[PDB]
This record gives C-alpha cells, structure tokens and sequence, in this order.
RNA sequence: UUUUUUUUUUUUGACAAAUUUUUUUUUUUUUUUU
C-alpha cells in the first residue's frame, strides 16, 4: 500500500476506526485504500456503459464512459463516473472514484417509532442537469417505487420502502443518478427537530495525533 | 537551427548546480572534464554539453541567473541587506 | 555542529544513574538507590528540573534498565507504559498517568505477568512500538540464560482496559554453553537484536522465532570481549554495536540482511602512540543511540566525551565532553596513557536523542533534543544545530 | 433517532456551525474548524486544552466567517470590544 | 450583516439615513424662532418654507422659499423652538 | 480571558505608529470589516489599532493550539513580504511558501510542493487568492493580514492592516513571531522586549 | 512635454441516390535415487 496523506497513515495505522468519525469531521478522502479499510462489505456495481466519440480530423475517439454505484446495505452508497479509451479500466477507475466519495444516509421512520429505521427522514430532493429526483419517506412493506437504476442504488443505500418522484429527461442515467445521489446526500444537510440541541464540538482525530502520525521521513 | 536541446541544458545546469568548484570557463577542459565527472553516452552530446556549461559559466560571471544556485551563491542569507551605511528614531 | 546547553540537574538519585529512557512529555530515570524518577521535558526554560520531579520507591536492589512507550489507540487514550528489570532480576511495569486539575504524577503499578515468569531472573528490556503491524504492541527482555522473552502485548480486550502479556516466543540461548544476554533491542522492521557478554549478537526474525544470523567478536582471544549496546536505525536496515578490548571503546556497524560489515568507527594520529587498534572511544562505550531522523549517530564513552558520528560520512561530526567543561576548540584524539586509560576520568552513563521538540524554549521545534546521564548523578538536557 | 425502547441510533450525529446553527454535512469541504489555546499566568499555551469553533463553508464562500468568529469570540470570554452589536 | 441590533443602532448610523427608512419614522424639520429686524417681538416660524412668509406687525420679508429648506434674508438672528 | 500583561503596550504602539500600519484604505473600507477610527481629512480612513493588536493575539493563540508548528504554511507571492515570511518561518516551526505558489500545493500528492497544513497564513488575499481558493477545498483556517480595499472570501481572524509599504508586512509577522515564543516557549511577557530588531525583516534594496 | 503615428481595391457556377460500430470480470508448469 505505502499510504501517502495523514489520512492514510491514522487508518493504516488503526487510529481511526469507524467512516463515521471522517464524516463528523468533514475531511476529504483522496486515497480509496482509507474507505476500503474503514468499511470491508462495499460492493460494486456498474449501472450503465456508453460509447462517445470525439470527432477527429483522422476518425473518431470512441471512449466508453461507466457510472459505477458502490455501497453496502448500511446507510452508506458513493455514485462513481469515468471515461477511459477501454472498457475494463473505465470501471475500474469509476470503481475508485465511487469508494473515494462515498457519502452518509440519515435515513429514519416514516411515522411510527418503531425497532430500527426503514424508510428517508425527509423529503428530499436533488437536481441535476433537467432531471430533478425527489425521494419521499413511505410506510412499512412498501419497498422501493422508483425506476430499475434508481432502484438498485437505493437498495444498495440500505433503504426498504421508499416512494421517487422525478421530472424532465430521465432516459440519460448519468444526469438521473447523480440526481439521485445528491438527494440521498442532502437527508443530513437539513434540520429536523430531535437535532436542536447543542453538543460541544468534538476535536478532530486528525488534530488530535498529529504529531504521532504525521508525514515521516528515515532516509535510513 | 542552432538551438541546444532538454537533455544538454538541463543536464548542464545540473552539474552546475552540484560541481560549481572545477568547470573553469574554457570549452576544452570542460570537455575533458565531462568525461571524467559523469557518464555520457556519445560524444557529440558531451561536447554540446561542456558548450553549454562553458556558456553558462561565461553568463554566471556577470549576475547571478535566475534558476541555478550551488552553495556559493547561498551565504547571502542573514547577510543578505544590512547593506551601505549612508552616513551623515527622530525627529 | 554545536549543541547548547538549555539544562541541568544536579545530585538527582543517591546512586549511580544506570538508564534513561524518554517519551513525548518526560524522560524516565531508572537508579540504583531504587526510585522510579521522571523529569518533566515540557520545562519553561529558566527552571530547575527538581521543581517537576516525581520519586517512586519501587525496589531496595535498585534499577538498571527500564523502558517507557508513550501512545494512543481507541479515541484518546493516553497509554504511557514503563517497564523496569531490578537488581534482583525481577520484572515490574506501571502505568504513569497524571491528575486532572492538581497535575501531580501518579504511579500505578501493574502485575500483568504471573508469578511463574516473574520469577525469571531478566537483565535487558525494550518496547517495540508497533504500527498496526501487530494487532496491538511488542515486548522483548533478556536473562541470564540468553533464551530471550517476546511477549505480544494486549493493552484492551472487548473498548474497556483490561491488559494482558501473551507470550509470542522464546528464542533459546545461542551457544551451549549459555552466556549472560548484557543487552537488546527491537526495530519496526521486525528484527531482534540480542546483544551478549562475549562479542556475540544473535540477530533473530519475529514472525517465526527463527535466528536469521549472528556476528561474533572482533577480539580474538580477556580484553573486555563483551557487547555494551545493540540499536538499530528506525526503518532503515543499518545496525549498530559496541565492543572493546583491553579497556577502550569500540563501535562496529553491520546491514540487517547480508551482514556484510560497512564501517569501524575511529580517530588515528600520534597521542594514541601510532595506534594499532584503530579504536573510537580511549575508555568503554556506554552508551550508543540512533536519532528520529536517522542519520547520525550519538555514542557515549566512559571517558567523557560525546562523540558524534554521521553513517553517510562515516566519520565523527563534533565532540562534547559531558562531565568536565571542554567546548569551543577540539584537537580531536583518542587519549592513551602507557599504563591504559586516557588522563580524562569521569563516569558517563548513558545518552539518548529525543524527536524534534518533545523539549519547550527556545532549542525546541526548531531542533532535536538530547538527553545524557553521569556517576556524580546530574542529568542533563542538551539542545541541538544552534541555526534557528 | 431513538427508536421504540429509547435506543439511539442515526450514525452519526453531525457538527453545528457557531454562527448560524446549519449542519455541516460530509461532503461540504469549504467548512472550518477553528481551534484555540487556553491561556493561564504569563500567558502561555497549555497544550491539550483548547476551545474549539466550528464554521459553516458557505459563510467563508460569502465572505463573512471574519464578523460571526469575532461575535463568537467576545461573548464567551476571550477579548473586549473588536465586534459590535451596535452597528 | 449577518448578525446586529437594528432595535437600538447609533445616531452615527441613523441620521445619515432618509426620514422613511428609520425604525421609528420622524421628520427632519425643527421649528425655529426668528426676530426680525424691524420689530423686537419674535416670530414663530417652520424652517421649511413653502410660502414666502413676511412680518407680523412691521410687515417686511423674513424668509424666501427654495427647493427644500427656508432662505432667512439678510442677518435675523433664530431659535430652534 | 488573558492577563493585563497582554495588551499594547505604548512602545509597541510607537513601533506601530513608526511603520504606519494603522493607514487603512483611500477609496475605501468594505463594510465587510467595520475596523476604523474615524477618516483622515483630504486621504485615507485610519485603523481601530487595539483591535489589531487583539486579533494578532487570537492568530497566535489559535497558531500556538496547532499541536505540530511546521504544519503552519506562511504564503507569499508578495514581493515585499517573502523575506519576512522566511524568517518567521525560521523563528518558528511553520515552513514558507515564497514566491509562486503553484496549484495544488494543498490539494493532491504526485508534485512535490504538496503539503497537508493544518492552518494556514497569508500576507495579501488579492495577490494569493489561488493559495486561499485551494485552502477552500481542503478544509484549512485562513488567517490573512487583510487591508480594507481588499476582499475577505474564505478568511478567518482577519488582521486588518497596512499591505502597501515595507515597513508593515516585517512588522506584523515579527510580532506574531513574538507572541508564539510568549506562548508555549521561552521568553517572559513583561520583563524581556525581545532584542532581536524588527530591522531583521522587510525587502532587499537592492 | 497623454507622447509619438498611420493614403485606398474585379472574376471563381455546379458535384445524381443509397453506404460508421460494440461488449464484462481480468487468471500459466515439469525433477526420482542412495
């Protein structure tokens, strides 16, 4: 591995634990080995493949382009886009991307208070190029009402019953997932009542052991 | 044209930078010289490349150039503007 | 090039300092009166260190060797753990940790190994601070046998304290018969070096508790044959020893792979009556010791001064005499008088690098820090470079 | 968050700017966690005691992160005048 | 910006502000007390004008109108009353 | 609070004064920054000098709570302060960035000018913008020597000075210095000045 | 001593219809005896 970031270091070196304790902090992963060590059970998948070609004095440069999806059945999902000159590595590197931002879900009850959350908190809704994508919390035995893409990222992102309600040009999964993607993210950017009180900060792990796992040198 | 190309001129400065002692400027002792301080694989190119350091040399003696700094050069540090005493706070 | 003096306390034990280790806030001082004493680094320049001392009676035999490991694991927890062999031969550890507003030291003592194994007569110890290499920390101590402990240290167990030393392995004596292990230490590289009292260094791999090599002594016939101390570079795979012969101070330095030999620290010339013995030290080699960095290398001789030696050069940087006052010039020569030892007599004990800035002032941050130990028992802390 | 038996759950409660009182979510890199000494006698540091001051990115992208942290600064105890209530 | 007082702001920063965009409106228009220079008695005044006010009694001009506040002629001593 | 010891003292405010640090700005003071103490006739708007003095004690507050000094980064592209943030740099643990800044000194490893600071210091917000662009993306504090012209996007604890003239930039960067060897080092507050002259500081001329 | 200084421009209309392209994870040996 031979991590490079002081990130790198604290989760090679078992400081930091949960991507929980990341996430409260808001430190911006740059390495894809960190997520992978924090969480074992990520698993991927590839959703769409298209061709596109830049017009060239010669012929054409047709790259594909891959929108790979990973998460686990846990509140956590990371939408991954990348084009490449050949298939294999195009999702592979979205594979990358996808695990380097990965992003929360706080995903809770539909109304009744009861063993474990099944459905979003809120209603939230994410816009991306025309497509808008407004996910809405639904009771229990519902499960997820949305189109087959949309659907699988949710059910990767650990929610059961859920209703979508989308608008404009959903036949292009690119603009419609990443739509998708962002509203599943705003569920935590957005103030519910039980989250009025104050807590008091925590100090970061990153501020914390600095000078215990900073950027070492040992030329010998 | 006559343009020296990547490999002799950073290369030049290069040994410039870690060899300032020796590299006097004449061409044919740097040529020789070359040839001793480092591995150069055909003649020509060692030859462009003393040229090179010849130049440079001739050009260091007037200012000190924008790009290059091999020890010498550095002492000027915290003795680098307590400099001229005017001669003859308040008020 | 010069180091400043930022400290020094004088008449600290009652007896002889023997070791002293350090960690990120204070330098633990082992003795032979039997007192555990640490000496605060965080100091406000003009202070006496005596203001921050915190005795602890621990064994009447006294105290030669003792080591600290200062770190963290779950959230915050301040593991700060110092381990100490007596005079008796019997094994202690306490966990050092401080009081919330009165900030008054208290010495918690810890019984973690049984009885059985405690009453093993040890000599040498050291804490291999790991890296999630191993699952938690790493442990290895010496005996008068030479089967050298490893123990595979637990300081959690389902996140609640609960310490536990399970034993990784003993790797048995040498040669048969048996010799006294005289020292020992551990890299993060995985490799045990064991140092013994008749020029012998049994280099064994940790994994499977399998010797990789071993040296033996350059003197071939005694003359003080025995090894003083066995250290290692950090990461990086040089390693180095000290040994004598008829009352002189001897370094030799070796790769921890092949184990071909690099380079025998030395200083020739005419006040050592021509010299054959190309030797580095006119007494014994006390003490030797690695910085953070890893290039250059500290050695403290018995005869007072402090020699420093850059492993790129391969050759001595600066002197200084730790005991009588001689800085400023240096006509730089081993001396030997013609019955044996040097007309310099002191008595150094040990000498340590610290990381840059555990220390507060002025030579903290800026520089790497220095700390060294007498017989005359006035232990001092030493800044470094003087360009900052 | 708690469920039928109390039982608290929702991984991860996030932070609150000291400003504005809006959650700092995981992916908003533009927000600053200020951390500051605690002084005694002749000054001095103190080190492993601090008060710390979390802030929101889109008050630093709007410019005005400088005012709030001065408000914050003098109402809870560590400077006089400088912000002003009284515009 | 962000976060102040506009219950209580300052004089500083109020007066300079116009008569209808103040927390409480209130005009910028004293009454003044002028003696004029024939007679000795006083005569009550608005400081703007409007009309081109003359004496009480000893009818002479006091004050001329203008774009916005009263043009006092010559030299006539005033009150802000 | 901190003690009486810590606050301007009048040698210090005549140092102040010497340099000409509380000149603000002639066109004018963005009412982002309400810092002056009322406007010069036929000139400039002068500088609430106290509340400088207080905010450089917060900056170095806030410097001296950082637990490793190195990871401190001076930024200068300004001519003028380069020497300066090299002998702050020197003096204390932070490590300098003269000259050009090349992007991506804070976000992404490959280049060598990669650093991972955890706080940061500017001397001029207009001149290295690109510097505190990149500390948006990474989560950085951003403590600028800010003039009152000069915009104010992504910058806390903002030190409202002079940025023109020579004797300014040295200056406040020595004080800083100053006050993070007082806290968490060596020299006393009160008893000791410090004889190292602010002279030290400032451009090359020639 | 805002501060120097410039001069122009034909004719060229068309080109028969139909006529490229698409996929996902990645992995190589041989040897008995005392």
């Amino acid at each position: 591995w031979v991590p490079v970031t002081k990130l790198g270091r604290l989760v090679k070196a078992g400081k930091i634990t949960t991507i929980e304790e990341i996430f409260l902090h808001s430190l911006p992963v740059k390495e894809f080995q960190i997520i992978d060590t924090l969480l074992p059970g990520l698993q991927d998948e590839v959703m769409n493949i298209k061709p596109v070609q830049k017009q060239t004095r010669a012929g054409q440069r047709t790259r594909f382009k891959a929108v790979v999806v990973v998460g686990d059945s846990n509140g956590h999902v990371g939408l991954g886009i990348k084009t490449a000159k050949e298939v294999a590595g195009a999702i592979r590197a979205g594979i990358i991307i996808a695990k380097l931002s990965v992003i929360p879900i706080r995903r809770g009850y539909w109304g009744t208070n009861l063993g474990q959350p099944h459905s979003l908190a809120t209603k939230t809704t994410g816009k991306c190029g025309s497509v808008t994508v407004r996910l809405i919390p639904a009771p229990r035995g519902s499960g997820i009402v949305a189109s087959p893409a949309v659907k699988k990222l949710l059910q990767l992102a650990g929610v059961e019953d859920v209703y979508t309600q989308s608008n404009g040009k959903t036949r292009t999964l690119e603009n419609t997932l990443k739509a998708a993607f962002v509203a599943i993210g705003n569920t935590y950017g957005f103030l519910t009542p039980n989250l009025w009180a104050e807590q008091p900060l925590p100090v970061s792990p990153l501020d914390i052991y600095s000078d215990e796992a900073s950027a070492q040198k040992k030329r010998f | 044209g006559r343009v020296r190309t990547k490999t002799v001129k950073r290369a030049s400065k290069a040994l410039i930078e870690r060899y300032y002692p020796k590299l006097t400027l004449d061409f044919q002792t740097n040529k020789r010289l070359c040839d001793e301080i480092a591995t150069i694989q055909s003649k020509r190119l060692r030859n462009k490349i003393a040229g090179y350091t010849t130049h440079l040399m001739k050009r260091i003696q007037k200012g000190p150039v924008r790009g290059i700094s091999f020890k010498l050069q550095e002492e000027e540090r915290e003795r680098k503007d307590q400099y001229v005493p005017e001669v003859s706070r308040s008020n | 090039k010069v180091f400043i003096a930022t400290a020094n306390a004088g008449k600290a034990h009652d007896a002889d300092i023997f070791s002293v280790s350090a960690c990120n806030s204070f330098t633990v001082s082992c003795s032979g009166d039997g007192y555990l004493k640490v000496w605060d680094n965080k100091l406000l320049d003009n202070e006496n260190p005596k203001d921050k001392s915190y005795s602890h009676f621990v064994h009447k035999s006294g105290l030669h060797h003792v080591d600290v490991l200062q770190a963290i694991e779950r959230d915050a927890f301040e593991l700060c753990l110092v381990a100490t062999t007596s005079f008796s031969g019997d094994l202690l550890f306490y966990r050092i940790t401080r009081e919330d507003e009165t900030k008054k030291v208290i010495f918690e003592k810890l019984d973690l190994l049984d009885s059985d194994m405690k009453k093993h007569s040890f000599w040498a110890l050291k804490w291999g601070a790991s890296n999630d290499r191993l699952l938690s920390h790493r442990l290895v101590a010496t005996d008068v046998k030479g089967t050298t402990y490893i123990w595979k240290f637990h300081p959690f167990a389902d996140l609640n304290w609960s310490p536990t030393l399970e034993l990784q392995g003993t790797v048995e004596s040498p040669m048969t018969p048996s010799q006294f292990a005289t020292s020992v230490d551990i890299s993060e590289r995985g490799l045990i070096a064991t140092g013994f009292n008749n020029g012998t260094v049994q280099i064994s791999e940790l994994s499977t508790l399998r010797p990789l090599y071993n040296f033996e002594s350059q003197h071939s016939m005694n003359n003080s044959n025995s090894i003083r101390s066995v250290k290692f570079s950090p990461q990086g795979s040089l390693l180095a020893i000290a040994h004598d012969s008829n009352s002189f101070g001897c370094i030799t330095l070796y790769e921890t792979e092949f184990g071909e030999r690099i380079g025998s620290l030395s200083v020739p010339t005419h006040s050592s009556q021509a010299s054959l013995g190309e030797f580095a030290h006119s007494s014994w080699v006390m003490s030797l010791s690695f910085n953070d960095s890893g290039e250059t290398l500290c050695s403290a001789g018995w005869d007072g001064k402090l020699r420093f030696w850059d492993v790129k050069t391969k050759e001595r940087i600066t002197t200084l005499n730790m005991h009588c006052d001689d800085i400023e010039i240096e006509e730089d020569i081993l001396a030997v008088d013609e019955h044996g030892d040097s007309l310099a007599e002191p008595g150094v004990f040990d000498v340590k690098f610290l990381k840059k800035g555990w220390r507060s002032g002025m030579g903290a941050d800026l520089n790497e820090s220095l700390c060294c130990v007498c017989l005359d028992r006035s232990i001092r802390w030493f800044r470094e470079a003087g360009g900052k | 968050m708690e469920n039928d038996k109390g039982q608290l759950v929702e991984l991860y409660v996030p932070r609150k700017c000291s400003a504005t009182n809006r959650i700092i979510k995981a992916d908003d890199h533009a927000s600053v966690q200020i951390n500051v000494a605690k002084v005694d006698e002749e000054g001095r540091a103190i080190p492993g005691e601090y008060v710390t001051y979390a802030l929101s990115g889109y008050v630093r992208s709007r410019g005005e992160s400088d005012d709030s942290l001065n408000r914050l600064a003098q109402n809870d105890g560590l400077l006089k005048n400088v912000w002003s209530y009284s515009r | 910006v962000l976060v102040q007082d506009l219950l209580h702001p300052t004089a500083a920063s109020e007066a300079r502000k116009h008569k209808l965009k103040t927390l409480v409106q209130g005009p910028r228009s004293y009454f003044l007390d002028v003696k004029c220079p024939g007679c000795l008695n006083i005569t009550t005044v608005f400081s703007h004008a409007q009309t081109a006010v003359t004496c009480e009694s000893c009818s002479t001009i006091l004050c001329t109108p203008t774009g916005g506040k009263a043009k006092l002629s010559e030299g006539t001593s005033f009150r802000r009353k | 609070s901190l003690p009486a010891t810590f606050d301007l003292t009048p040698e210090d405010a005549q140092l102040l004064l010497a340099a000409n640090t509380h000149l603000g700005a002639r066109n004018v003071q963005v009412h982002q920054e309400p810092y002056v103490f009322n406007a010069r006739p036929d000139g400039v708007h002068v500088i609430n000098v106290g509340k400088t003095w207080e905010k450089l004690v917060l900056a170095a507050r806030i410097i001296a709570a950082i637990p490793n000094p190195e990871d401190v980064v001076a930024i200068s592209s300004r001519t003028f302060g380069q020497r300066a943030v090299l002998k702050f740099a020197a003096h204390t643990g932070a490590t300098p960035i003269a000259g050009r800044f090349t992007p991506g000194s804070f976000t992404n490893y490959i280049t060598r000018s990669f650093k991972e600071p955890r706080l940061v210091i500017v001397t001029d917000p207009r001149s290295d913008a690109q510097a505190i662009k990149e500390a948006s993306y990474v989560n950085i504090p951003v403590i600028a020597l800010t003039d009152l012209d000069s915009p104010s996007e992504f910058v806390d604890v903002a030190i409202p000075c002079n940025n023109r003239g020579k004797h300014s930039i040295g200056l406040i960067w020595y004080l800083l210095a100053r006050e993070v060897l007082r806290l968490r080092g060596a020299l006393v507050d009160r008893t000791q000045p410090w004889s190292i002259m602010p002279d030290l500081y400032f451009y090359r001329d020639p």
